[PDB]
């Protein structure tokens, strides 16, 4: 025995499956309109963006 | 006090220290009417 | 037409502290990690490669900037930080803020340094979302080399203790500037210093005998303007090498292999990529510059 | 028919008109500005007809090429169409003459060992002679390597486009300035082809963060050695999107093995031309986040890229 | 130090104080704090089991 | 040797409103994010109290100014379109191969 | 609301803290405990409702 | 989004003899010291800095060329000239006159240089505006950046003979240095039998720049000790000479070093750029007998 004792800590992960409740009329939603912005122009394909 | 010991402690953090951050121009209202000075404002007169 | 476009979404609002730290800085340069339209807050500034509890260095953090592409601010809205990047050939308008007010001109040569003057000057605090945004500093040649000149001085003299006025103050024409050096990680600086014995020891061996003889004729009675650095005193070696009769084609073939390594010093004395201002106002500080990666 | 059908190409392939807006005559300023936003409201919406008019907008796409000459024995009779191309110059034989070297070629110019490249030695033996297949035309293989002068005469060119193999002269059209368009297969460009023997990757490590982009750079390097006390080079390639200051400090960590045995040799002898080391060339920037596609040919594992813009920096010395 | 009504509106959304990685071999520190879906309750009650 | 089939894959078109989650939120015919930089709605919510005959000085009812905001949420969708899509959307009138 | 009526002074706040503790131990992962019970349905229903 | 045709004002006409000498070349690369095209002649060329009056300087001229946008001519008109402004990745056309001639091998690296020749076949006098037009020296790089190679050693031994005339042979210092050997075609320089002095801003440095190079690596070796210290520095003892490791630092003390050290730190980067910052072109299509090539450029 050396001249001390000691405490030990770990951590852990647990994959849980969760239940989520959401009551009625909590958020007001605001759906906009989509868009098009062209960028990153290569020679083969031009990557569009919505 | 200092945020506690009060009626309705949920509305503590909403009413007290959020409105201090936001209310710099008092613009949480719905603009409806305007008082244009005269028939033609010309953007120079003080509009109410 | 093309539209390079970067806007930073945010999950919790700017505060009254970091508004005025950022509303005042409407134009500057800060890096990125990834090229998109959108970006999380933990990839903007210099604060990825450097942190408070991690002991920074003044080499690899600058050396990290050669990987990235770097962007220019546009707006500071209370939600979002609006930016734009640098297209490999496109002009912009940038207007610096920096509290060490330095004077640019038209037709200059600017680079970007990590902040070496003071960290609390540059490290802004972000009480909303924790991750600090350390600002890099847009800097010309004459300063940008001179602090790299100042660095490779000092981290040799960091061991020569084992003082302060001689070894850190940036000798600019007009002012001197103390750096922020107490607790660094100078081992990447220790590489570059030991990368000099790769050259400065080895450049010494093929020095020709001809140009060394000019030094003995110089300091005696033919004193030139800048050469009073010698202060009328020779180095000890200058009379210890000149024993050769000055054979010319020896020194011809000596200076060719010498001429190679002068270009090799670019690869060790690099800055970041390079800025090309052509039009510029001094009272406004706004410029007009196209991107050159270096 | 020519005025009937072939006009409807050129009646449609034109660039858009830079739209003209009348300042004065106020009843015509509004007729102008109204027909801008109705042209702009197309380029926002993701519907079908709104799309294809945002595609006539096109940048400058015109890189120029190089008409060369090859002694068709110095040409290996096939190529994987996306090789690197050197151009070696010592003296002009005729008026318009040229000689080219592939990355499969330069292995066969020193007679180097099979330990530095045990992959292309079986490959590039059938493609050429035995090292003397290019010694018939250059008696200065040694003295360029002796004096340290081989690393300056090579001019980096780029990839191929298409070459016409004939009886005595193979006509080669290379590619420069950027994107090399292919010929036999349209709409696809010349895929630059590097072997898996010669490209050395720089990124691999434990998981333990690096920024991405559109920019990983291929480096053209050269490392001296002296096998059997004979002058001999080493083609070695790289791939790194990590700036210029890092990789010269990283190529030296790659080729530390050469330098350690090197000054075991010249500890007791001084030849000033034996002190210069090498050089770096930059060839162009692959989009970083793309794929080096492992393609098998004649074995010969080959990486091939896509959308390769090309450039050429000077040969910069390093230790 | 703050009152607990702040602490409920902070615990549901904010990331932890330097938590651990998943799916890799050793317990690394997370630096890409953008994808790991941990909700650790070792903070609020200040415990160790 | 023969062919025996190339088979149809279908992406299941389920939008937001078609789920049962819409009984939690509030959905309108809203249009504009690009106009309105984030403001607020300043509620002031009234308050019932108990009246009873205290020996104290009793409670004046209180009036709480209640502080609501909005939250900007960006979403980006991505398309690549190759060069053959670019051109032969224009040309026409050849043959049944066309 | 019965646990917070008098007002959040110092003695009520800390008594809430040690009331998380006994509730975190017993009534968490409540579906997994419900496979090894005599009662069954009147544990989940007393948890959910 | 293009206009490269810049008409630059004179204030009067040309001379009479300078018709065909300016018809002798029709395309060359001139600098352009103004972002605008509404421009005098007193700002386009090297006469904003380099002229008769200023001291013969090299580094500021070396700073100037990449600092200044270039331009390519198309036709000589009696009212004004025709500059086509330099963009990155720009096409142009060269029909040369350069004395002496330098052969234009295609596909090599083709740089822009400061001139050092005799200034009679190197400039054209305009007393219409007081402006000697200075064509930049345009030589390919393996010739060009190594034109300093034979000259420099030829330059230094003239300085020791200017203080002690019993040291250097003349006709032996000529032969290996007066003729640049590349491609096999020998080229002779211009000798300057007047009294070179432009190169005082290099060679007078490089002798001072050769002073403490074998002095700086004494303390540098034994300084920063770890076992993580670099491995090849043990191998790199096999280069450094024997007299170098015999220097005593009794002569120079530690706070005395700071001025003498930083000068030697200063010129090991300021010199490294001026051989790298030579902005530079390439030829993709070349004609020999016509001397009308089609080529491309990017300033660097």
């Amino acid at each position: 025995h050396p001249g001390f004792a000691m405490t030990v800590v770990r951590t852990d992960e647990v994959l849980a499956e969760h239940i989520l409740y959401c009551s009625r009329a909590s958020t007001s939603m605001f759906v906009g309109l989509p868009s098009v912005v062209r960028r990153e122009v290569r020679s083969d394909a031009v990557t569009f963006e919505i | 006090a200092t945020l506690e010991q009060r009626p309705f402690p949920y509305l503590a953090t909403e009413a007290n220290l959020l409105t201090q951050i936001k209310e710099s121009a008092a613009d949480g209202l719905f603009k409806s009417f305007q008082l244009l000075l005269g028939k033609d404002a010309r953007e120079g007169s003080v509009r109410f | 037409a093309l539209d390079k476009s970067i806007v930073v979404n945010l999950t919790s609002r700017l505060f009254a502290d970091e508004l005025a730290a950022l509303q005042s800085k409407i134009g500057s340069v800060l890096p990125l990690g990834d090229c998109h339209r959108l970006q999380n807050i933990q990839a903007l500034g210099l604060g990825c490669v450097c942190s408070r509890e991690t002991s920074p260095d003044y080499i690899q953090i600058m050396q990290y900037l050669s990987k990235c592409t770097l962007a220019v601010l546009e707006e500071v809205r209370p939600d979002s930080l609006r930016l734009t990047r640098m297209d490999p050939s496109d002009n912009l308008q940038i207007k610096n803020v920096y509290a060490p007010f330095f004077q640019w001109d038209s037709n200059t040569q600017l680079a970007v340094l990590p902040p070496l003057f003071s960290r609390k000057d540059s490290t802004i605090v972000l009480e909303s979302n924790g991750f600090d945004i350390v600002f890099p500093m847009v800097v010309p040649q004459q300063l940008g080399h001179a602090i790299l000149q100042q660095l490779l001085v000092y981290h040799i003299y960091s061991k020569i203790s084992a003082l302060d006025l001689y070894t850190t103050n940036v000798s600019f024409m007009g002012r001197t500037y103390r750096l922020d050096v107490d607790n660094t990680d100078p081992r990447t600086a220790l590489r570059v210093l030991d990368d000099l014995s790769m050259y400065l020891c080895i450049l010494s061996a093929l020095v020709p005998r001809g140009c060394l003889r000019l030094l003995t004729a110089l300091v005696r009675h033919d004193r030139h303007p800048l050469t009073e650095v010698f202060e009328g005193v020779v180095p000890d070696e200058v009379t210890r090498i000149d024993l050769d009769q000055l054979s010319v084609p020896d020194d011809i073939t000596r200076m060719r292999v010498m001429f190679s390594y002068l270009q090799s010093l670019s690869s060790i004395f690099n800055l970041g990529p390079r800025l090309h201002v052509y039009a510029y106002s001094a009272e406004t500080l706004a410029a007009s510059c196209w991107y050159s990666p270096r | 028919e020519n005025a009937a059908r072939l006009g409807r190409q050129v009646l449609g392939l034109l660039p858009p008109p830079t739209h003209r807006v009348s300042l004065t005559r106020g009843p015509e300023f509004a007729r102008g500005v109204r027909d801008l936003l109705s042209k702009y409201a197309a380029s926002t919406r993701p519907t079908v007809g709104s799309l294809h008019e945002a595609l006539r907008q096109a940048p400058f796409r015109q890189p120029t090429y190089g008409d060369f000459l090859v002694y068709s024995q110095t040409f290996s009779p096939q190529e994987p169409l996306g090789t690197f191309l050197f151009s070696f110059k010592q003296e002009d034989n005729g008026s318009s003459m040229d000689m080219l070297l592939t990355p499969t070629s330069l292995f066969m110019l020193s007679g180097m060992e099979a330990a530095k490249a045990p992959q292309t030695h079986k490959v590039a033996g059938v493609w050429y002679g035995s090292g003397s297949g290019l010694a018939d035309f250059i008696p200065n293989l040694s003295e360029l390597m002796d004096t340290g002068e081989f690393h300056t005469l090579l001019t980096p060119v780029g990839p191929m486009v298409q070459s016409v193999h004939s009886t005595f002269v193979t006509k080669v059209t290379s590619a420069m300035k950027g994107v090399g368009l292919a010929r036999d297969e349209p709409r696809a460009h010349v895929g630059l082809t590097l072997p898996c023997d010669m490209l050395v990757d720089l990124d691999e490590s434990c998981p333990m963060r690096e920024p991405a982009g559109l920019n990983v750079t291929i480096y053209a390097s050269l490392v001296y050695l002296r096998v059997n006390q004979r002058p001999s080079m080493a083609l070695t390639f790289f791939q790194s999107g990590k700036g210029f200051a890092e990789v010269v400090a990283m190529i030296k960590d790659h080729f530390t093995d050469v330098i350690r045995t090197k000054y075991i040799q010249l500890r007791h002898e001084l030849y000033i031309n034996r002190l210069v080391f090498g050089a770096v060339c930059t060839l162009g920037t692959v989009p970083f986040d793309s794929h080096p596609v492992h393609q098998s040919l004649n074995s010969l594992p080959v990486l091939v890229f896509a959308n390769f813009e090309a450039a050429c920096g000077p040969w910069t010395v390093f230790l | 130090n703050r009152g607990l009504y702040t602490l409920v509106n902070e615990y549901s959304a904010r990331l932890a104080g330097a938590p651990a990685t998943s799916t890799t071999d050793l317990q690394y520190v997370v630096v890409n704090g953008t994808d790991v879906f941990l909700d650790q309750p070792c903070h609020m009650l200040q415990e160790a089991y | 040797e023969a062919l025996l089939g190339v088979y149809t894959n279908v992406v299941e078109f389920v939008k937001f409103l078609e789920t049962a989650l819409a009984a939690a939120c509030v959905n309108t015919e809203f249009k504009d994010l690009r106009r309105m930089i984030d403001g607020k709605i300043q509620f002031k919510i009234s308050m019932p109290t108990i009246a009873h005959g205290d020996g104290r000085r009793p409670n004046k009812q209180r009036q709480y100014i209640v502080m609501k905001a909005c939250n900007k949420h960006h979403i980006g969708a991505e398309i690549e379109l190759a060069a053959a899509d670019i051109e032969l959307l224009f040309a026409e009138k050849e043959t049944p191969l066309d | 609301p019965v646990y917070s009526e008098r007002g959040l002074k110092k003695a009520v706040k800390s008594d809430m803290v040690s009331m998380f503790k006994a509730h975190l131990i017993e009534h968490s992962f409540f579906l997994d405990k419900a496979e090894l019970m005599t009662r069954g349905k009147q544990y989940v229903l007393t948890m959910l409702s």
